[PDB]
Order: structure tokens, then sequence, then C-alpha cells
């Protein structure tokens, strides 16, 4: 039942064990580690796309 | 590539052509993509940079105070009284509320971790020799039995869940899940309680959260001794839409998001620059 | 049972810690959740979109409209200065209350490349070009238009599209620098320059106006969250 | 390019002037799928009837003007169809298509900002008292700002630097807008989709969004020029449905 | 807690000339403050309001006259011009953070026209036969002419002082040539009344060193 | 404005039941009651007719609009012998009534009793009678008939258990007296009772 993931390291042996031991969803850990995004729906939330290189009127 | 780390800086050279990246047309309600290689000349630039910080898991979970109970072991007043409860909101400190009125709907399971000290009232004699106390706080769900008073029938937690905490141990924690009505928790309700447009306004509707009783175990003391529950919330799991913009004016009630007029930044001199 | 030890760090409340907790609530049913429009992941994506920014904040204009307009006028000297700020985009006081402000100032650290984009708003045969400049802090805020040439600038010529965008670059000894910042983590001064004039045929007024705006490239990050220093309380809110 | 023809139900818009078209939070208006709802009873879905372009009531924008706001869905609850099939009901769940439109001339100047705030929770003019549900919006009024402090007593908080909200107004480009510049732009419009913490809701006990429009450079010209400038607001009902048929309302 | 200490400091203003008021707050000082003037006819007289730093709302009647101004932690009230008639006494008054409701009123001091200043002056009549059937003796004696409220009042009864039942009052400012004045009723018993010959009022100011003695004779008739 | 006018004034007996009424112009509620014993002004109650926090138990109904009646005073404690004042807040300008004091002090009406002084002098003649021991504050000095009601100085009254004392001083030069008749009158409004008497010349 044990998960291993690895550690938040520098930039130029890593891993850790986490076992749950609750039976709720909602009692386990945080998960740190989603760093996923995508600014399309604020910065460009148009109809017809607007290239940089292209005028815009 | 990995994930969350930031783009690069391609490298560029001297152009001259027709095409036009710096200007654009802000009234599409655009904002532009200019990376800084289609202004100047830039080199090529590796960034070990990451997102991780600015994620909303690493914002939101932190633990802050929200409030602060305060009990006694003897009846003075009914600000001091032998228990004391709470109407369970997240709208009485300031800092946390800043936060999480950010975003409109959030969705988020709680974690809730009290600190509890307690000290001796002032009084013309301290000398006495007392066992360490234990707290209990019990939730009570929206739609249950309270507590009248001390000693009352309802303070033994037939169904509702409760802690019972000796001074001097590891804090008391507890994980809540999410526990709306709805689908996510609404921070902001634009709209009224009755369907006659009339009644409370607000938020205010939709906080039905419950409360949080806390009292002494023990029977009495010697002499009498106030205690002190701090409330801390730790937010994971969580999910959160459509962002606010960040509120400049200063709360003045837990209930309604009221405030004083204020400008928009702090004066200064003029609008220019005089050194060389 | 199992011989164990307490190491130091034991019964202790740190505020930032990720351990299992038991649930109050067992085998809870969650109610489920549905496709709401405009979620967000990272605070950047809230950082990326632009704000109008208060340039023109002299007292007494902060608690008024007239913050965000900029006095721009047909002059009778070329190389005059329209505006001018520092850039310190969590402590000077025309960066620290926007939209990037007010997210910079719950962190410490920043890093990575803004955007400033002009947009006028004056009639629309109205000509004229401006220049903007952006001096790193060698040798202190330019005084002229020809001292501030030598730094990084664009010519914004104001013509059928109605707006511009300044890139700042990064220049920095340091990979982050300081929000409150220090001398050893100075940006640079943003100043603004008449290039030509503003020329108008007749039945125009003089006095128009241009909207500054503020954001942040694809390779901004923040590091060392913290509280901001923007609210203040005494008591509890009842 | 600048020409934009929209059609919905029988009452079409054609701009010879435009931007483009902010679509929400990228998202189109649709209809409830049937894995998010939580009503049992088969809705009404009237596509011609509701899904076309009201136009609302014209406002005049001169040059000591503050702004104004439009409360949604209590502005549409006397315009046609629409307004019919919300007091025969208990639940709605509309998009919109907010298209604002502003001509002055080649000689005038100005820039409004047309955006649409979802839960724009107002304060009140004064503190510790609450106020009348007709001074947030009414039935087709258009309820304007004002630039000094409104010490009112049963109205919302109208500084217009503060847009009613207690936030600074210059962040409010979050949410989805558009800018009329009279330079170059001349109508604005948004398509902004149903946002809801919940499936379906009332439709009188909750305004959904806030339609605001704010001059930020105020509006210059000669004495010489047109005088009267207007400012007509065309909104739209999009991908409607209801559920929970009822007597009349609304109480 | 809530604890104001206003308002200094106002001892004496000139028809024309200027003062600056000032108040305190100790408690959760981003507040709506006001001020409240009052004078002894009721005559509320309210002057101005601020919230919080704008705004300022002078009244209908002193439009262009008063300047309040915050902070921090205190807030002043500057007049030019103060011309009579005004108050009076001044109050600094508090609300919440809407809020045209006025809580929070503290202590508050006085201003009022300029004069010169002058020595009381005390004079002694002889009484009438009302008092005599009914046991008691009211003895008479009307001050006049001081300014200001810096004096001493006694009452000498050929070497025997009486503070038993005295009576002390003071008047506000009179109309026809801005003067001030006290007045006295003693209430004595028949057998102390005989017991003197001449009573003796003294008054004493901050400029004079001496009191002044006037004599009447009660057995004339 | 028109602010208010309120009337004023109350009565014993504090056995319970006062009521101040009051008029206005406008005002659609904003009215507030202030009350003042011997200090600055207290606070109840707030901008209806609901309570506020540190007040006693006497929260009084107040009709909407523009009449606001009343302050509903019941059961009282002698404590609350003070002086009311009703502002309106609608601005311009926010003025109160100001109202009456209400302290009244039950039973009996004192008719007026006056112990009258004969100057006995100097190049002035100042004349005074000592109306004392006369339970109504309210009182109405004439001198000369209705000629000389311009120098008189109006002077506070001293309580010392239902007994008070005005004293209203005029000045006359010599060409009336000795001559001349002189004579203070009293128009009492609590019991309506006539005193008349005349001065003893040397
Ligand atoms: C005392 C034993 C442990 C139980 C602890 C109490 C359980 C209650 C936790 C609260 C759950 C969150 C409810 C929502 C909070 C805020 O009001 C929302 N953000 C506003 O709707």
């Amino acid at each position: 039942g044990a998960q291993v993931s690895t550690q938040k390291t520098g930039a130029h042996i890593i891993h850790y064990t986490n076992i749950n031991y609750y039976k709720d969803s909602a009692s386990n850990s945080l998960n740190r580690q989603d760093f996923t995004q995508d600014p399309s729906k604020f910065t460009e939330p148009v109809k017809d796309v607007m290239i940089k290189t292209l005028p815009a009127l | 590539r990995a994930v969350g780390r930031v783009a690069d800086t391609v490298a560029s050279g001297p152009v001259n052509t027709e095409q036009i990246p710096a200007l654009t047309a802000v009234e599409t309600g655009h904002t532009s993509q200019v990376v800084p290689s289609d202004t100047m000349q830039t080199r090529h630039v590796i960034n070990y940079h990451t997102r991780s910080e600015s994620s909303i898991e690493n914002f939101m979970g932190r633990a802050a105070c929200v409030y602060i109970a305060q009990y006694a072991t003897e009846k003075v007043n009914d600000e001091l009284d032998r228990y004391t409860n709470w109407e369970i909101t997240t709208r009485q400190v300031a800092q946390l509320r800043r936060k999480l009125e950010m975003f409109t709907y959030m969705r988020f399971d709680l974690e809730i971790t009290f600190v509890i000290t307690s000290s001796q009232r002032t009084s013309t004699t301290y000398a006495s020799d007392s066992p360490p106390l234990t707290h209990q706080v019990m939730y009570v769900p929206p739609g249950g039995p309270i507590p009248k008073s001390y000693e009352d029938f309802a303070w033994q937690t037939s169904t509702n869940p409760s802690v019972f905490w000796t001074e001097g141990n590891a804090p008391p924690r507890m994980s809540i899940p999410f526990m709306s009505v709805g689908n996510a928790y609404c921070n902001f309700y634009d709209g009224w309680s009755h369907f006659s447009q009339s009644g409370v306004y607000g938020y205010t509707t939709l906080n039905n959260m419950g409360h949080l009783y806390f009292r002494h175990v023990n029977k009495s003391t010697a002499y009498p001794v106030n205690s002190v529950a701090r409330v801390y919330f730790k937010p994971k799991h969580v999910k959160a839409w459509v962002p606010r913009a960040p509120r400049l004016c200063p709360y003045l009630k837990a209930r309604n998001v009221n405030f004083n007029v204020q400008g928009v930044t702090e004066s200064r001199n003029k609008i220019t620059l005089d050194r060389s | 049972g199992l011989p164990t030890m307490n190491t130091p760090g034991s019964t202790q409340f740190l505020t930032s810690d990720d351990f299992q907790s038991p649930s109050a609530m067992p085998q809870f049913d969650v109610t489920p959740e549905i496709q709401i429009p405009g979620q967000v992941r990272n605070l950047m994506e809230i950082a990326e979109v632009d704000s109008v920014v208060p340039v023109n904040n002299t007292e007494g204009h902060v608690n008024s409209m007239e913050a965000y307009r900029i006095p721009v006028r047909p002059q009778t000297s070329s190389g005059e200065q329209v505006f001018g700020f520092q850039l310190q985009p969590g402590h000077d006081s025309v960066l620290k209350h926007t939209l990037l402000g007010e997210i910079l100032n719950y962190y410490a650290n920043w890093s990575g490349s803004m955007k400033l984009t002009f947009m006028y708003c004056g009639a629309a045969m109205a000509t004229g070009k401006f220049l903007i400049a952006y001096s790193p802090p060698g040798a202190g805020v330019p005084g002229s238009r020809r001292d501030a040439m030598l730094g990084t600038h664009v010519i914004w010529d104001v013509g059928l599209q109605s707006s511009c965008v300044l890139c700042v670059p990064w220049i920095s000894q340091t990979n982050y620098r300081y929000v409150t910042s220090d001398a050893y983590t100075d940006a640079g001064y943003i100043t603004c320059w008449y290039q030509t004039s503003i020329v108008t045929p007749p039945d125009i007024p003089t006095t128009s106006t241009i909207l500054c705006f503020v954001s942040a490239c694809n390779d901004f990050s923040v590091r060392l969250l913290r509280d901001t220093p923007f609210i203040t309380q005494q008591a509890l809110f009842q | 390019d600048r020409v934009r023809s929209i059609t919905l139900g029988n009452s079409t818009i054609t701009t010879q002037e435009c931007a483009n078209v902010v679509v929400g939070y990228g998202v189109w208006p649709t209809y409830l799928s049937d894995h998010e709802a939580t009503a049992v009873d088969q809705p009404t879905q009237p596509d011609v009837a509701t899904c076309r372009f009201y136009t609302l009531e014209s406002v005049k924008w001169e040059s000591s003007s503050a702004g104004w706001w439009w409360k949604f869905p209590e502005a549409l609850s006397d315009m046609g169809l629409f307004g019919q099939n919300m007091q025969y009901h208990y639940l709605g769940r509309t998009g919109y298509t907010i298209h604002v439109q502003c001509n002055a001339s080649k000689f005038h100047q100005g820039c409004l900002l047309v955006v649409c705030v979802p839960e724009a929770e107002m304060g009140a003019a004064t503190t510790d008292h609450a106020f009348n549900h007709t001074k947030l919006s009414n039935i087709g009024q258009a309820m304007e700002f004002s630039a000094k402090k409104s010490t009112d007593q049963t109205g919302p908080q109208t500084a217009v630097h503060n847009a009613g909200m207690g936030v600074a107004v210059g962040n409010l480009t979050i949410f989805p807008h558009q800018w009329i510049n009279l330079r170059t732009n001349n109508s604005a419009t948004i398509v902004m989709p149903y946002i809801n913490s919940v499936p379906m809701d009332n439709m009188y006990r909750h305004y959904n969004f806030t339609l605001m429009v704010i001059p930020f450079a105020k509006l210059e010209h000669s004495p010489q020029a047109s005088t009267y400038v207007p400012i007509t607001v065309t909104v739209a009902p999009m991908c409607a449905e209801y559920n929970g048929l009822r007597l009349a309302g609304h109480q | 807690d809530i604890e104001l200490t206003q308002s200094p400091a106002t001892l004496s203003v000139t028809p024309g000339d200027s003062v600056s008021l000032s108040c305190r707050a100790s408690q959760s000082i981003s507040n709506s403050l006001h001020w409240y003037q009052q004078r002894s006819h009721e005559s509320p007289r309210r002057l101005i309001k601020t919230a919080s730093a704008e705004k300022a709302k002078s009244i209908s009647g002193i439009p262009s006259r008063f300047s309040v101004s915050r902070g921090n932690t205190s807030f002043t009230l500057s007049i030019n011009s103060v011309e009579t008639e005004d108050f009076g006494m001044y109050f600094c008054q508090q609300a919440y953070a809407g809020s045209k409701l006025q809580p929070h009123t503290g202590a508050g001091t006085k201003l009022e026209i300029k004069r010169a200043d002058a020595a009381p002056t005390v004079s002694i009549f002889p009484p009438s036969s009302e008092q005599l059937t009914s046991g008691g003796a009211s003895v008479v004696c009307f001050l006049n002419n001081f300014y200001p409220k810096d004096i001493n009042v006694k009452w000498k009864i050929d070497g025997s002082e009486r503070q038993n039942g005295v009576l002390n009052s003071w008047t506000d400012q009179d109309s026809k040539d801005s003067t001030y004045s006290m007045s006295s009723t003693l209430t004595l018993t028949k057998d102390e009344y005989e017991r003197h010959n001449s009573y003796t009022c003294e008054a004493t100011h901050k400029t004079s060193t001496s009191p002044i003695v006037k004599s009447f004779n009660r057995n004339e008739c | 404005q028109v602010q208010l006018q309120q009337s004023g004034g109350g009565l014993v007996k504090p056995g319970g039941s006062l009521k101040l009424s009051c008029a206005a112009s406008g005002f659609t509620f904003s009215s507030y009651w202030m009350h003042w014993v011997q200090t600055p002004e207290k606070r109840l109650e707030w901008v209806a007719t609901i309570s506020s926090g540190g007040g006693d138990t006497y929260y009084g109904d107040s009709v909407k609009g523009p009449a606001t009646i009343s302050r509903d005073n019941a059961k009282n404690t002698l404590y609350l012998q003070m002086s009311s004042l009703k502002s309106e807040d609608t601005a311009m300008y926010a003025c109160t009534g100001a109202g009456g004091s209400t302290y009244y002090f039950d039973y009996w009406g004192q008719g007026t009793t006056v112990t009258v002084s004969s100057p006995a002098a100097a190049s002035m003649v100042t004349l005074g009678c000592l109306v004392k021991g006369y339970f109504p504050e309210p009182v109405t000095v004439t001198w000369n008939s209705g000629s000389l009601s311009s120098g008189v100085h109006t002077f506070p009254a001293v309580l010392q258990s239902d007994l008070y004392t005005l004293s209203s001083s005029v000045t006359v030069p010599s060409s009336t007296w000795p001559s001349e008749t002189v004579t203070c009158n009293v128009a009492h409004p609590a019991s309506s009772t006539k005193v008349d008497k005349k001065i003893v010349p040397r």
C-alpha cells in the first residue's frame, strides 16, 4: 500500500514513502505537487485567435 | 520537460520586418503575450525557476487563527461564562478572510487544530494544587440540540463528535470533509434570503455551518482560572473557481462586506522624476 | 511493543506541516463537483492578466477616478517628460495596490519580466509618438530624453492600432529580488517622454489620456510566502 | 476583421466596427448535462422565445458621469417571454450575450470599461443597516454610480474608485472585460456562460452577475459638436432552460 | 477605553482671531469622527464631519471657516474666524465606519469673547421686613462687572465666616456692555442675624491683591 | 430641519409611562435620541427604534416616518431625570430638537415667595428681588411692568431639598429711584400665582 514519489529538490535518495492510515479521503495529507496550469482562460479569452506577429485590428 | 517550471528566453537578433509584436489592441480584452525577445536582442537563458510556491495548495494550505474563544471555570458575567459557543465561520479574522475572498467559489476539506492555554485569574491569593484540566470541544451540526448552560443533557455527545484534551499534551487536531449543500463554498452570494427580496442580504444566508461549544470537564478548581482556545484552519484539497480582485478597503463587520471609502493607492509628490 | 524514541520536534504545532489527521465525520458523502468555469490552479494565472495603474496619484487624486488618467497635451518643445516612477512592483506607490502588486505582497521574492501596456484614449484624428525608456540602476534616473535613449526603450507610434507594449527585461545579478526592496536589489526606473509632439486638427480639446497597464510574462515566479502588510485589525470583527 | 454579425432567434445585431467577442472564461454556454443535474422534472426549453436580443433603456453619457450598473437576471425580469417564464418557475439556467454599443464620431474622445462581475456583493452606503432591494437594481432602470462618497441610508456605496465591492476599480480586468475606446472601437460584445456553484438556481433571490460600464477616460469634445452620445445595452439570453413549474410569483 | 482627552486648548480667543482645537482617541481610531458644539439654550449646532481622510462636511451655517484633518491617533479643528455669538462648549464625538449616529462623546472645553480683565465689585444693601417673621435671614449681595471666572468670593460677617447654607451662581454674558455677575443668598436663624451690626462682602481678583469693603447700616430706616 | 419641536417638558412620577413626542418635515426615519445628566450626552437609540448596546431596558417604539412617537420611558428609577434630544440625520444639516428636561420632583406647587432688597448709595442703583424657596424652576421675571427687561441677570438657582432661588438684578440711575414706583413681577407657569411687592424708601 506504500506509494513512492519524488522529492522537491533543487536544480543543477530523493524519494519519500507515504502510507495512508485513515479510511477517509478527507483525512489524507496535502498533495502539494500539482503545479499544472493553463492561463488561456484569463489572458486570451477570445473567440477569434490573435497572433502576436499579426496586427490586431 | 517538467510541469510548473517557467518558460525560457529564446535568443534573437536584429529584425526589420512588417510584423508588429509591440503594437496590439487592449480593446479586445486580450493581454499581450509579448516575450522579451520580441522587443530587444536577448540571449539564450535557461530558467530553472519553478512556480511551486504560487499554487493554490501552497497558498491556502497553511494554518491561520480564526476565533479566540474565552471561557473560565467560574462564571462572573455573560462573556466569561462557564462555556462558550462560536458560530463557525472564516470571516472574523482578517488575514484568512482576504485569502479566501480572492476566489469566488472554493472547495476545500478543512483541518482544525486548537491551541488551548490557561491563566489564573487575578485575586487576593493564588496557592492551590489542582489536577490538570480537561477541555471538551463539541461540534454541533446545524439543527441540533444546543447546550443551554453547564451540566446539560446534551453534553454527552451521543452522536456529535468531540475531543477531550488534557493540558500539557500535543494540541488536538481533526480533519473535516467538504460539507456544503451545493457543489462549492460560496464566498460571495449577491442576493437575498427570502424570495420577496427582503430579509438578510449577503453570504450570511449560506453560512449554515454549525457551532463549536467549548467547556471544562472538571467540576471546579480551588481558585478560578481563565482559559483561551484559539482555532486554526488549514484548507487542504483546495479547488478554487472564478478569481476575484483582492479587496482594498479593510473590513468592518463579520456578516456583510461593508467598507469605508478609501483611495486607490498612497500619494506621492508629482508624476515625474527629477534627478540625473 | 516496538521500541521507539521521541526525536526533538515532538508534540509541537508547526504552522506549515503536512501530517495526517483523524477525520471527525467518517464515511461522509461529499457533494459531486461539476464543470464550473474559471478554475485557477496557480496564482500566476491571476498575476498575468493586465490591470491599470494609478500613474496620476498626486494628492489629491488617489480617492477619485482621475488617478489613472495620464495628462497628455500638445507641447511647445519636444523632449519633455510625461511621467515617471521606480520599478518596485511591491513597494512603489504606483504598482503595489494593482493586481500584480497585491499578489506579490503576499510573497517575499519575485523574478521574471513584466509588461507595461500603454493605451491611448484621445481622439481618432490626433497623432504623435512617444519614447518609453527603462534604465537599469547604473547611474540613477535619467534626466532628459537624450539621457534616457541610451537605456532600453521603444518608440510607440500612435496610429490605427491603439496600444503598444513596453516589455521590461530581467537584468539582475540575483535570481530573485525582494518586494520591500533594499539597495542591494534595485531594479531600475521607468520614464516616458514626448517623441515629437501631439498635433491635432481644429475643434479637438487639448487634454488627452493614456492608460498604463501592468502584467507578467511567461517566466514570472514568486517564493517565500508571507502575510501581506496591507490589512490591519485590532480586535475580531463582530 | 472588424465586421461582426450576431443572430439569435429572430433579432440580429450588425456592427461595422467591433474589436472581438470575448467569450466568458473560455467556454460557450450550453444546456445542463444529465450527470450534473439535481432536479428530476423534465425541463422546458424555449429556444426562439427566450434566446433573442432584448434592448434595454438608453442612458446618457455626459462629461461628469461616473458609471452605471445592471444586475442580472433582474434587469430582464419584465422583458418578453424571458420575464414571463421567470415568474412561472422556480429554477433557471441561462447564459448571456451582452452587447454594449456607443458611437460618437472621429472627433470625440473617451473610453469605457464593459465588465461582467459574477457575485457582485455590494457594500452598503451606510454601515450597520440593511438596505432596500430597489436601490441595487430595478426591473429595467440603470442604477448609476457617483463621484463622491454616497452618504445614503438604504442604498449601496457608489464610489466609482471602489466599484461598490470595496475593491480598487483598476483590478476589475480579471473578469471578462472589454474597452469601448472611441478612437478605434465602437461596441463591446461579451458572451458570458452560466457561472454558479449550483447547477440551477432561483432567479429572484440571486443576481448572478453585474454588468458594469465605467468611463475611465472622461468624454471631451468641442462645444460645436453633438453633445448627446448615448449608451444602449442589448442583452440576449442563451441556452435557457427552466424547471419546477408553479403558479405566478414572486414572493 | 474609549478614552477621549478632548478638547485642549481654548482660553481665550479674540473676535476674528484663530484657535486650534484637538481631540485624541485610543480605541479603533479609523472611525467616523466629528465635532459637536453646544451652548446652554439647546441649540444643537452641529458643525463638522469627516470620514475618513477626505470628505469633510461642513454645515450650511458655517461652511467656510472650519477645517478638520487626520491623522494619526488625533484630529484637530481650526477656526478662522470666531465671531460672537459663538459656542460655548465643544464636544468631540465619534461613530463606527458608516455612520451618522454620534456615539462616543467625550469631555470638552469652552471659548468666548475677548475682554479686558476686570475685578469683581460687590455691594450689600439693607433688607426688608419679609424675612423677619419667618425666622430666617436672606442677606442680599449682587456682584458686578468681572471677567474671567478666575476669582474668589467669601462671606465674612463681621469677622465670622459662614459656609452653612450659602448660595453661589454665575450668569452668562449680558448683552448691553458684556458684563458678568454673581449672586448671594444666605440662610441664617433668628438668634444669629442680630448678633452682628453690619455685614461685610468681599471678593478678590487675580489682578487686585485686596478685596473691596462695602458697609451698609442695618438699623438705618 | 425643522427639528422638531419636541414637547416638552416631562413630568413626575417615576412610577412609569413617560412619553416624548416630536415633529418633522420629511424625514423618513433616521431619528435618534440622546440624554445627559451633568456630562456630555449618552447615546440611545440607533437609526431605527432598534436597541443599543449598553443602554438600559427602556427602548422606545418610534413610529415611521415624521412623527416618531415616542421615547417610551417606562418604569423610571429616578436616575433618568435628564434632558432628552433628538437628531434627524438627513443632510443638510442634521440638527436636533433639542427637547426639554424632565425631573419635576413631586409633588406640591409652592406658589412664589419673595424677599425684596432695597438698596441704600452711590452713582448707580442696583436692584433685585429674591424669589426664594419655590418648587417650579420655570418662571417669568418682569421688571418695571415690562420696560426693564434688558439688564436682567438671570441667575442659576440652587436645589437644597425642594427649594430654589432666582434673583434678577436690574440697574437704574437715580432719576427714577427713589421717587417713582418700582416692582418686580413674576408670571408663574406651573401654579399661576401673582406676587406684587413695593420697595420701601428710606
Ligand atoms: C469538535 C470536533 C471536531 C469538529 C470540528 C467542527 C467541524 C466543522 C468544520 C467546518 C466545515 C467548513 C464549513 C464552511 C466554512 C465557511 O463558513 C465557508 N467558507 C463559508 O460558507
